Parts: structure tokens; sequence; C-alpha cells
């Protein structure tokens, strides 16, 4: 049998277990976000929207609901060195600058940042890590993007394009050519918005897909999915 | 710093009732378990009641059995003793003491200044500190003795026996824990070795500041129990 | 064409030294020890199953009493506690929640944490307030801090993915050395049993030997196909093992300066995450990416035998100091301690 | 005795199942959920059934009468109607608990506890238990006599239409209706407002919600038509929808367990 | 890039003018060092159960 001090730590040794169960369940509660993109393709944006070294995390609650974001940009270190840490996120927001369908990239000549962004969307949206974790994109930069489309033509990126040269056609197929990089289409759901900068309606679309994304959630802890 | 300070003494007509507090500062209160210890001013020290870390766990001495109420309030980080029906023997100095009990923690480890209270009018482990005073100079090393009426060696190796040193005037400072590890700024000279009922204090090259009374406690089994204290004296 | 130039001297002075590594390799380490008897079967049963953690477990680090472990998973919490009893002595709240190391200090008074907040916190243990407080956030690495081990109460060298090596002064919280020459992220480093000389190993497929006083890389050791997740020095400290993701361990010797033994099996190709050696350095203990561990006749390279008790990939393991028991840690969110 | 062997690999099947899910539930670590407790509950249920309730009808079928006794056959039948009511209450707390989980997705998890499990499972058993077990112990005492048989082993109110119809309703006919509403909102509602899953939500609502009425339906409508006319109904016919519901027991595993696939790979 | 080549140049200078020993000898000093502390090592040989903290 135990000594009185032996008795007195397993009763702090208790008390420390109801303090990790009650964290733990707080936690448990709350919402996980990982942010990607590619770097200058508006995640600053993003940040200061829902906001209002090392990695960055934003703190904020939208209708009596806590979202944590995770930005690991600063991270030069090569991705499958740490992305399993973020197997267990609620969602991963993509960003991807729809402006950038034009412009080549300054690092490696003759490459385009459009398909430089395709190849980052489709080795994240098809890593074994996140074979059930949902993707919520977000088409930055829809205004600059209609500029361009005037004077520039999406043939210069896709040229197996057969539509016009107006904006909402062009957007709609990048809107096409980005789901359907995705694999895994029973697993996941991808929910894409333009982010417009009007009312916080950025914001809401992000609590719309996250509250879709729980109620899928539910549906496979109940047994119905 | 680490700060207990205790109110609500004074004196009080017998039979009647009173209710000690002690403010704690410095620390991290809701982790320690407290005790509550008298002292009668003749007498030695005397353990009077125990409350847990998260108030889970409530022991109290036979004779305040039934008189008594231990509780904690720790968002104001504040120990309350409630004492009803006083008797004559309630007389004496009480004290908080902070212990927290983990793998190699040191119980008992602070102790408060304490408050005074003075009413006008069989299975316990016995610890004997045979020799009451001792007179020593110096530089000089003294054992001192202690022995127990059972063994306080536990089956898991540990020795449960506690050597407090009060200094006149103050409050006592835990200096061994355990039969031989030392406590925290307790200098390297003082040394506890002991052989499951019989234990020895050795002070080697004594200074001024060690003279005072030394109490063996146990805290094999509760209720803890005191030794009558042995006094080191100059000359 | 002052590159090239310097390209072929580089050249000919790696095939100066494959020559010479060839030239002292009389004999292999299977041919010197085919007479010695097999060490049998090791059945290790799990004792102990620790139970609290609500994530992936990282790592896990022994203390010296042995009776006293660390452990840390991604729900931002270090675990202190008692293998004997099952009992949690400290539960530490981190900061960042993206752990990725722990490491316990020899005196017992400390302990270190870090991942991909790029900063190795240490966290005092025997603090007068009675609660665990942050003494030092060493920050100065520019990539996820990978591993780190105490030296003793005020140094500690940390292993980054910055491809660099960084020894720090904790109560100045400055690097006093900087390692540097590893081209990919190092994973993992080891200390030697007197401190003078610690090993790290590289997404390079490479490890490299290091002096910690003069601050230079001694010896560089070449073999693995894939990235060294783990490396683990032998009890005298003459040779250490490197666990890769190419599905092999292998055996180094410093004083040969070339590898030894390749401790591989057809059956198994999932990539290690975690190495160790017994006390005596005869088994030699590998965790994998299968569920399971694996313990290797250190000497014959045989598979003496498999601790099979995790339902996902054992990250972590350890062996005490005096060698009494092996903690696995695994992302399933439990410690097991098997003897 | 074919109809013995047949049954009895019935019941074989039934406790087999029983022990798999909770062999599911308790081995493997990461099913130790809130929701999974009710399907533990009705689990333990359904092994009741098959290993108790269902031996002693197969010896009552075989044999063509009751030899046990007039006390061990009220305490069969109280036990196997408060077990049965039991496993209905435990479907329909399956029911609420699904659809405050779609509905209510942010605030129902945070305020369902294991201790709210434990106070639902132990409500739907004390209100199984006081709706069954006094009133089929009692009767003949309340009444003063026994007028069943001593043959046959049956419920003596059943033959009384106010306790029958007040029973058969509270019993199967409100929680089936609530069933039936609770399930057609969750399928309502796991439609993606901002369908593969909503159709295969749908399969699976309709497989549990057919197994129910086909399985617990003609007892009740022989319990409803048996009251106004003794004579009607021949033990034949009452065996065929014992047996049912015994089969329901059966195959709980197979619409429940098998929808979530990592019991499916568990097995 | 001369500076960076010069150093790996210097690096593999004074990695290559170590002193190496014969693979036996090391081997050999391995087997000594395992043969050595057989007996202190608890995975190699089981301790009794009395011995072993966790057991008991
Ligand atoms: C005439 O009234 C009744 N007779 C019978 S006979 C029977 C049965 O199972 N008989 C077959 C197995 C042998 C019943 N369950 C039953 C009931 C409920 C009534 Cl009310
Ligand atoms: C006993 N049996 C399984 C044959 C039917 C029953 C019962 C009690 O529970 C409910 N009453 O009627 C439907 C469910």
């Amino acid at each position: 049998t135990l000594s009185a001090e032996d008795k007195a730590a397993v009763e702090r040794s208790k008390m420390i277990d109801r303090n990790l169960r009650e964290d733990g369940e707080k936690a448990a509660r709350e919402v996980k976000l990982l942010l990607l993109g590619a770097g200058e393709s508006g995640k600053n944006t993003i940040v200061k929207q829902m906001k209002i070294t090392g990695i960055v995390e934003t703190h904020f609650t939208f209708k009596d609901l806590h979202f944590k974001m995770f930005d690991v940009g600063a991270q030069r270190s090569e991705r499958k060195k740490w992305i399993h840490c973020f197997e267990g996120v609620t969602a991963i927001i993509f960003c991807v600058a729809l402006s950038d369908y034009d412009l080549v990239l300054a690092e490696d000549e003759e490459m385009n940042r459009m398909h430089a962004s395709m190849k980052l969307f489709d080795s994240i949206c098809n890593n074994k890590w996140f074979t059930d974790t949902s993707i919520i994109l977000f088409l930055n930069k829809k205004d600059l993007f209609e500029e361009k489309i005037k004077k520039s033509p999406l043939t210069i990126c896709y040229p197996e394009y057969a539509g016009s040269n107006t904006y909402e056609e062009a957007a709609a197929y990048i809107q096409c050519q980005f789901e359907d990089l995705n694999k895994r289409k029973d697993t996941k759901e991808i929910y894409t918005h333009f982010t417009c900068s009007t009312d916080t309606k950025n914001v809401q679309f992000v609590f719309d897909a996250v509250t879709d994304v729980i109620i899928k959630n539910n549906l496979k802890d109940c047994g119905l999915f | 710093d680490v700060q207990l300070v205790e109110s609500g003494g004074g004196l009080v007509q017998p039979g009647g009732s009173r209710k000690l507090s002690c403010s704690a500062s410095g620390f991290a209160f809701s982790s320690f378990g407290m005790h509550w210890v008298r002292q009668a001013p003749e007498k030695g020290l005397e353990w009077v009641a125990y409350i847990s870390s998260g108030s889970g766990t409530i022991y109290y001495a036979d004779t305040v059995k039934g008189r008594f109420t231990i509780s904690r309030d720790d968002p104001k980080n504040t120990l309350f003793l409630q004492m009803t029906s006083l008797r004559s023997e309630d007389t004496a100095m009480y004290y908080c003491v902070r212990s927290i009990y983990y793998y190699g923690s040191s119980p008992f480890d602070f102790w408060g200044q304490g408050t005074t209270l003075t009413v006008s009018s069989g299975s316990d482990i016995v610890m004997t500190q045979a020799t009451s005073s001792v007179p020593v100079t110096p530089g000089e090393s003294v054992s001192i003795s202690c022995r127990s009426s059972k063994s306080l060696l536990h089956s898991n190796g540990n020795t449960y026996l506690y050597w407090f040193l009060q200094r006149p005037g103050q409050s006592p400072q835990l200096l061994i824990y355990r039969m031989s590890n030392l406590a925290s700024g307790v200098p390297d000279r003082f040394s506890g070795s002991g052989s499951g009922t019989a234990f020895t204090l050795t002070i080697s090259r004594l200074e001024a500041e060690d003279v005072g009374v030394y109490y063996c406690m146990q805290h094999l089994e509760y209720p803890l129990t005191f030794g009558a204290g042995t006094k080191l004296e100059l000359k | 064409s002052e590159l090239d130039q310097l390209r072929q001297e580089a050249e000919q002075l790696k095939n100066q030294i494959r020559d010479a590594r060839k030239a002292c390799a009389d004999a292999t380490l299977s041919q010197i020890t085919n007479n010695i008897d097999p060490v049998g079967r090791i059945q290790m049963r799990t004792r102990r199953t620790l139970r609290g953690h609500l994530a992936k477990i990282y790592a896990m680090h022994w203390g010296t009493d042995s009776r006293l472990l660390v452990s840390a998973s991604q729900d931002g919490k270090l675990i202190i506690w008692d293998s004997y009893t099952t009992n949690k002595v400290h539960a530490i709240p981190l900061r960042s929640s993206w752990v990725m190391t722990c490491a316990y200090a020899p005196s017992g008074n400390y302990v270190a944490c870090g991942g991909l907040d790029n900063i190795c916190s240490i966290y005092n243990l025997k603090t007068r307030e009675g609660n665990v407080r942050v003494s030092r956030e060493l920050a100065g690495h520019t990539g996820y801090l990978s591993c780190c081990r105490f030296l003793d109460d005020n140094q500690i060298v940390t292993s980054s993915g910055d491809t660099t090596c960084a020894l720090w002064d904790i109560e100045t919280g400055q690097q006093t050395t900087t390692f540097t020459g590893h081209t990919g992220d190092v994973m993992s480093l080891s200390l030697a049993p007197d401190t003078r000389l610690f090993v790290s190993g590289a997404c390079d497929a490479s490890a490299k030997l290091w002096d910690v006083r003069e601050g230079m890389c001694r010896q560089t050791f070449t073999g693995h196909e894939s990235d060294i997740n783990a490396i683990c020095f032998f009890p005298n400290g003459n040779a250490f093992a490197t666990g890769s993701d190419d599905a092999t361990c292998r055996l180094f010797d410093l004083r040969a300066d070339q590898e030894l033994m390749t401790y591989s099996h057809d059956n198994i190709i999932c990539g290690i995450t975690s190495v160790s050696f017994s006390k005596s350095g005869r088994l030699l203990l590998a965790g994998y990416d299968d569920f399971n561990c694996n313990v290797w006749d250190a000497l014959k390279a045989d598979r003496a035998g498999v601790l099979a008790g995790h339902d996902n990939r054992v990250s972590c393991l350890g062996v005490t100091d005096d060698g009494m028991a092996v903690a696995t840690g695994s992302w399933d969110s439990f410690l097991k301690i098997w003897n | 005795v074919f109809i013995a062997t047949v049954t009895g690999s019935l019941s074989l099947v039934t406790v087999v199942g029983n022990i798999l899910v909770m062999l599911s539930i308790k081995v493997n670590r990461q099913l130790q959920t809130v929701n999974n407790y009710f399907l533990f509950s009705l689990a333990c249920a359904d092994l009741i059934i098959g290993a108790f309730s269902m031996n002693l009808y197969t010896v009552y079928i075989i044999k063509g009468y009751w030899p046990l006794g007039a006390v061990v056959c009220d305490l069969w039948l109280a036990l196997d109607y408060v077990v049965s009511n039991a496993s209905v209450m435990n479907l329909l707390i399956i029911s609420f608990d699904r659809y405050f989980c779609v509905t209510k997705p942010l605030t129902y998890p945070a305020r369902r506890t294991t201790k709210m499990a434990g106070l639902m499972i132990a409500a739907a058993w004390v209100l199984s238990f006081v709706l069954w077990a006094p009133a089929i112990l009692f009767w003949q005492f309340v009444v003063g006599k026994r007028t069943v048989p001593d043959n046959q082993c049956f419920i003596q109110f059943l033959s009384n239409p106010a306790v029958t119809f007040g029973t058969a309703i509270a019993a199967f006919y409100l929680p089936v209706v609530i069933m039936t509403v609770l399930y057609i909102h969750i399928s309502l509602a796991s439609r993606s407002r901002v369908a593969a899953r909503e159709r295969k939500v749908t399969r699976t609502i309709f497989a549990i919600l057919l197994a129910f009425i086909l399985t617990w339906t003609p007892y009740n409508v022989m319990v409803l038509v048996n009251t106004f006319c003794q004579s009607c109904i021949p033990d034949t016919v009452w065996s065929i929808g014992y047996w049912l519901c015994y089969v329901n027991s059966t195959i709980n595993p197979a619409c429940y367990a098998l929808c979530n696939a990592t019991f499916k790979k568990t097995f | 890039s001369i500076a960076q080549a010069r150093k790996l140049v210097e690096q593999l200078k004074m990695e290559a003018n170590i002193d190496r020993i014969k693979v036996s000898k090391a081997a050999a000093d391995l087997m000594a060092y395992c043969e050595a502390h057989a007996k202190e090592d608890p995975l190699l040989t089981p301790v009794p159960a009395s011995e072993n903290p966790f057991r008991e």
C-alpha cells in the first residue's frame, strides 16, 4: 500500500489529469486553419481581413466560434519535414492570386506563377496527410485580374482555353482548373470564393465552409457518413 | 518572495469561537497542501490539521477533531481555521505551513510567522528526542538523536523523517526532508543519517546561528507527530 | 576557371579520402563477430503505459535518475512523468503548441523544448514559487528546431532546419558557437558521454562529427540513401548509429572513419524515426513507421526482437542510463515502458 | 429439431456480433467516444436478448408449451420487455443525439459530456423498467388472480384494451414517429447549403428506418388486433412476430456498426 | 562562389589528413566493449522480478 506522500502525489496526478482533460476539451472546441499559398499572392490581405520568424498565429472569433489560423510561410525548409504536424487541422485556406496568370516567376526563368500555384495546390490537395482535410480556396485580386483580362488573354497561360476574354468566363475556367486537381473527390470538398472586398463577405464564407466541414465531421462521428 | 501571514489571534473566553486566517503571497497557493501546526508556549510543536491541494483530502488531529474546521479559498490565496468550543489547552501559537507532494519534492518547506491564541481560565507514532538540552561551543561538531516507535522506512525505499530548526523568536525552518535529503538554502554542514528507527542529525563546524530547538517529525502516517525538541545553546 | 579548378581539387580530395578509407578496411565487422554467440530472442513486455497526452507525441527524454521522463506533445504540453508509479509530476503548457523536441537536464533542474517557433525554451523546474516558469527563450535559428540536448545547466546544443547547429550559453541567451557545413536540414543530434564531441545527421544523407569547443567539423560520414532522421552514440563513444528514411540503420566508427554495419531487412521498407542503444551496446533499438520497434544484434545485424504495442508511428524512444527499461513514445498519444 | 438448430445459429450470430461490437469499442482506443457509449449499451441489450430471451423462446417453440413455471415465466417476460424497450429507447436517444449533432454542430458537442450520455442511458433504462416490469410482475396481484393459463406464457394485461394501447403507443408508436421525424430532419440538414454525401446518408437513414419498421411493426399490430379478438391470431404468427423482434437485435450491428468503416476493419 | 569552394577544399583537406586505424581493430574494440559489459545490461539478460522496479 501507499504512504501518505505517495497518496498525495497520486492526488496531485489526478488534479493534473483533470486540468489536462479540461484543456483538451477547450482545445477540441476550437477551429484550426492552415493558411497556404504562393508568396505575394494576397495572403497578407487575407490575414488583415481575418484579424479585424517562426509560425505566425492569428486569433479571431466570429459568430461565437473561435479560429486559430497558422501561417507557415517563414519556413524555408522543405514542406514534408513539418507538414505532418498539421494533419488534424479543420481546413486548409489556400490563397491564389489571379493577377499572376500572365506574370513569369522572377526566381526561375520561363516558369509561370499560375502553373507554380497549381503545382503547389496539387501537392497539398493530394498529400497523404490531407486525405480527409478540406480546402477553402480564395482567388485574390479579381479587379486587377479583370483589368488585365481586357488587354492580356488567358491563352498565354492556358493554351487549350476555348472561351472568350471576358472576366467571368476566364474566372470560371481558372476555378475549374483548380478544382479538377482534386483526385480525392469523395473524401474532401473544395470551397471557392473570389475574395470580394465588401461587407466582410470573406469571414462569413470561412464560417460557412467551416460549419459545413464540422457538419460532415459530425456525420462521420455518428456513423451516418 | 514566498510569504505566509497569519491573523485572527487574541484572547478568547473558554468555550467560545474564533477563526484564523493565513494570507499567502509570492507562490502558487492552489498547488500546495496546507497544514496548521500549533505550539503551546512551554511545549513543542504539535500538528493540528491538513487540507490538500484542491481540497480533496482533509485530515485532523484527534485532540481537535469535531471542533476545528480547516478550509481554503484559492482565488484569494487564503487559508482558514474555524475553531469552535475552545479549551485552555488550545492556547498556542499557530502556523500555516505549505507543503507540496510529488516525486522529489520538499514538503513543509515554508512556515508562516504564526498568530497567538490565548484562552483564559493510541496507534500514533511516538518520536523520542531523549536529550532535551546540549551545551555546545562554536566550531564543534554535534549530533542530535531521534528515535521512532515504529519503522519509518517504507517499502518504496523512502524513510519519512524530517528535521526542523526553530531559532529563538522565529518560525521553524525545514532543514532535512526524508531522512537524508538537504533543503534549499540550508548549509551543507547539516547531515541526516538514519537506520530505520534511529536517526542522527550532524552539525559539523557549528556557527552562532545554529542555536535553537531541533525537532524531528515523521510523515509516514497521519497524524503527523513531532519530537519534544532538542535545544542547543552556547557556552 | 578558378571555380572549376577548386571543384577538381575537391574531387581529388574526395578520391583520396575514399582510397584511405578502403586502405584501412581489411575485414568487415561480420567476419570478426561470426564466432560469438547470438543474443537469442528478446521478448520485452509493456510494463507501464503512460496515458494523458491528447495529441501526437513527438519527443521524449529520460532523466539521469531514470525514474523521471519528459514527454512533449502537439497539444501544447510537456508532461514530466514518474515511470515507476505512472504519476504525472508536472504538466507544463507551451506558448507554441508546435513542438518537435524535448530535453531533460542532467541535473534535473531544467527542461527544454522547441519546434516550429524557431525558439528553444528552457523551463526551470526547481522554483521557490512551486510552479514551472519559462527561464529562457533562445532565438536565433531561422528554421524549425529539430533537436536539443543539455550539456550542463548553462550550455545547450540545438539542431535546426536552417542547416546549422548551435551551442548556446543559457544565462545570456547567446549563440556561443555556430556549427555550419550541413547542406540539408539537421534532423537529430547526439552528445558523446564525455560531451566533448557531438554528431548530427541531416537531410543531405550525411552525418557530421563536431568538436564542441573548437567549433569545427572533424569527420563526415556518408552511406545512407536518404534523410538521416535519427542518430545515437554507442556507449564507449567510439561509434554511432544512424537511422534513415531508406529503411536501414547504419553503424559508423569514428576511429576507422567509415561505415561498419548495415541493419536492414527486405520485409521492412518503412523509415526509421528513432534509434538508441542498450547499456552494453549489444542491442540497437530502432523505431519505424510500421507502428513497431525492432531490436537488432548490433554485432551480428540479426533482428533480435520486435516491440509491437503502438497503434501509430513510433516517433521517439529512449533507454535509461542504467539500461533497466526502454520508453517508446508514439503518434497514438501513448508512451510505453518496456522491460 | 431443425428449427432449434437454425434459431441457435441466429442466437450465435447475435451474441458474437454484440461481443465483436463491445470488443471494437474496448480494445481499440480510437473508438472510445461519447457517441459510442449508446452503441455499447445497445449491444449489451442485444446481447441480453440473444443470450437469454432467444433461448427460452426456442425451447418454447420446440416443445410447443411452457413447462418452466409461472414465476420464471413472469421473470422472463419482465426481462424481455424491459431489455427490448431499453433497446428501442437507446435507438431513440441515438436519433436525438444525431439530430442535435447535425442541427447544432457548433454548440451541442460543446455541451455534450459523458455525464449527459450516462444520464440519458440511465433515464432510458429506468423509464423502460418502470414502464414494463411492475405491471407485468404485479398485474396478477392487482386484480388478485392469475388468469393466464399455466401451459402458455404471456402477458395478462394484453387482453385489456386500454393498457394495451397505452403500452403500444408509449413503447413503439411514439418513439417510431419521433425517430422518423428526427431522421427526416437529419437527412434535410445534412445537405450542403454552402450531392454524394446527402444521397449516401439518405440511403443509410432509409436502411435503418426500414429495418426498424419491418422488424418491430408486425408484433405491435398483432398486439393491437389481439386485444379485441383473442381467437384471431394463431400461435404460428405469434412466433414469427417474436422472431422478427429478435432478428432486429441480430441485425443491429449490420445496420449501425458496418456504416462506420472503423468497425468494419476492426471486425 | 570561390570562397565557399575554397572553404570546402580546406574542409576536405583537414578531413583527409586525419589518422585512421584499421576496421578490424575498431571492430575488435566494439566486441570487447560489448563482452566487457554483458552482465551489466538488463535488456540482454532479464533481471529477477524483485530486482526489476517496473515488474515489482
Ligand atoms: C391467446 O393469447 C395469446 N396466446 C399466445 S401464444 C404465444 C406464443 O408465443 N405461442 C407459441 C410459441 C408457442 C403468445 N406470445 C401469445 C400471446 C401474447 C397471447 Cl395474448
Ligand atoms: C418482447 N418482444 C421483443 C417480443 C417485443 C417487445 C417489447 C417491449 O418493447 C417494446 N414494446 O413493443 C415494441 C417495443
